């Protein structure tokens, strides 16, 4: 009945080493903050910050400039202020530990938010949401720091590869390989998502193999994973290490706070892939937003934040249904009738909330 | 012209596309169909036949094929 150590193996990343191989995927808006990833991180997994739609932390305590009640433009939606508080509470819990910060590629201010983040006091920078080519260039000042792309493919690692060491004799210090089970948005061919082809245990061997041909660079496996047997299956195709974040949006610790309501009443039936003014597929809960839209309710669109490059400033949310930054927000700061709400596929099997402490007992034991 | 035609070529070769409908108002993504991975690749293969860089936020700024023919 006892705690039971690990044999799981410590997960090296650059100059940082995790006690345990889980990465505490990243999760906007407001919702992997201070509290999840500094407690993930006291635990020995990564704790990681999402630094996108900071401006909204403490109810937009830290913006300088507010227009219809939403963070104006990219400078306060991505508040440099707010994001070094969160990293200085998140410091409270989890003293030097390392800790990551999560920034979609395709976000406004992406080089202005990298080097906030660094500043702030990331150990980790891990990018997805589009291929992220220059990422070295804004980190160039922060050697210390380790940088992680998202991809969903081996052709993509071959890409990044490629690129960062041509203009930086430079090469990622991992890869998270993110399959098509995965909550938010998808790396994968928009019609895709069930072929056989594309799921996770088959990616995984084939980047890690693509992965040998540029010094074995880490493969963190994500999507699906749900327990320590999931875990293992990853490791055992040749993954270094998993990200995981259904199971953590699934904790008291959680800082989106609706969600400790939200996910035991959770049925497979309200998970569904939607479209998103990011430009990529979404996984997302059958509720908010969503019932809005489909009600003919839904609320109006006039882009306030600017969140992302990819939308134009309203032509792809305008066209899709909703205000990504907008519904994303509203969803830290409670609004269940109008805010959008995330989940991996495997958010309805989340029956208890439970706490960081007790799912990485759960994950690690043995 | 002569150039045009040349990087017309890589861009019909690249992108699976006919050279007449690469045509400088044409955008890649909209118009030519092409994804992500398709433009970093096409964006290193006129690197190559050009001797240039294109620094990723100027190709964050060219979107069509005749803003890539300036940029040249
Ligand atoms: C609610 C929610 C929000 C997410 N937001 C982000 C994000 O902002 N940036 C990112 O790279 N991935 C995001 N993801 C993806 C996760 O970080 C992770 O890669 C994926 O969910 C892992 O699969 P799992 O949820 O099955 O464990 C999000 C996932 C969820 C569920
Ligand atoms: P291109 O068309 O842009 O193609 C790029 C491509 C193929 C998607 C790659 O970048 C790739 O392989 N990507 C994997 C990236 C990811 O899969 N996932 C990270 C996505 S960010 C995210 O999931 C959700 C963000 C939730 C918050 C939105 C905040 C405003
Ligand atoms: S309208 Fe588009 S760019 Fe503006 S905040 Fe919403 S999703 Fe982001």
């Amino acid at each position: 009945h006892h705690h039971m150590v690990s044999t799981l193996k410590p997960l090296k990343i650059g100059k940082h080493t995790i006690k345990f191989p889980i990465f505490q995927g990243g999760m906007g808006v407001g919702i992997s903050w201070d509290e999840l990833a500094g407690n993930v991180a006291k635990e020995g997994a990564l704790g990681v910050i999402s630094a996108v739609g900071t401006g909204y932390y403490k109810n937009m305590r830290f913006v300088e400039r507010i227009v219809a009640k939403k963070p104006f433009e990219a400078l306060n939606f991505y508040s440099k202020k707010a994001l070094n508080e969160i990293f200085a509470n998140a410091r409270k819990i989890c003293g030097n530990n390392p800790l990551g910060a999560n920034i979609l590629y395709a976000i406004n201010d992406y080089g202005r938010v990298l080097r906030d983040s660094c500043e702030a006091g990331a150990n980790i920078i891990i990018t997805g949401a589009g291929l992220p080519t220059n990422m070295p260039e804004f980190a160039k000042d922060f050697s210390d720091v380790a940088l992680i792309p998202i991809i969903s493919s081996a052709k993509a690692l071959k890409i990044l590869c490629k690129r960062w060491s041509d203009r930086y004799k430079r090469i990622p210090d991992a890869f998270i390989v993110e399959g098509p089970l995965s909550g938010g948005h998808q790396g994968f061919k928009y019609e895709d998502c069930f072929k056989e082809e594309f799921r996770l245990e088959n990616l995984v061997p084939k980047v890690v193999e693509a992965s040998k041909e540029w010094g074995n660079i880490p493969i963190i496996a994500a999507g699906g994973i749900w327990d320590r047997k999931d875990i293992d299956t990853m490791l055992s195709l040749g993954a270094s290490g998993v990200q995981m974040a259904t199971r953590f949006l699934g904790t008291k610790e959680c800082d989106a706070k609706v969600y400790a309501d939200l996910l035991p009443t959770l049925k497979k039936e309200d998970i569904l892939l939607i479209k998103s003014p990011v430009g990529y597929p979404a996984r997302a809960i059958n509720t908010g937003v969503i019932k809005r839209i489909e009600e003919g309710n839904a609320p109006k669109i006039a882009c306030v934040s600017n969140c992302v490059a990819p939308c134009n400033r309203g032509e792809e949310a305008k066209k899709v249904g909703y205000c990504i930054a907008d519904g994303l927000g509203r969803s830290y700061l409670g609004n269940r009738e109008e805010g959008l709400y995330f989940t991996g596929a495997n958010g309805y099997r989340v029956d208890k909330i439970i706490s960081v402490h007790e799912l990485i007992k759960e994950l690690t034991e043995g | 012209m002569a150039l045009f035609e040349d990087i017309q070529a890589v861009i019909a070769e690249q992108l699976n596309v006919d050279a007449a409908q690469v045509t400088p108002e044409a955008e890649f993504v909209k118009d030519l169909g092409a994804d992500s991975l398709d433009v970093v690749e096409l964006i290193m293969a006129l690197e190559e036949k050009f001797g240039i860089e294109i620094p990723d936020e100027q190709a964050e700024k060219i979107v069509n094929v005749g803003d890539v023919v300036k940029y040249i």
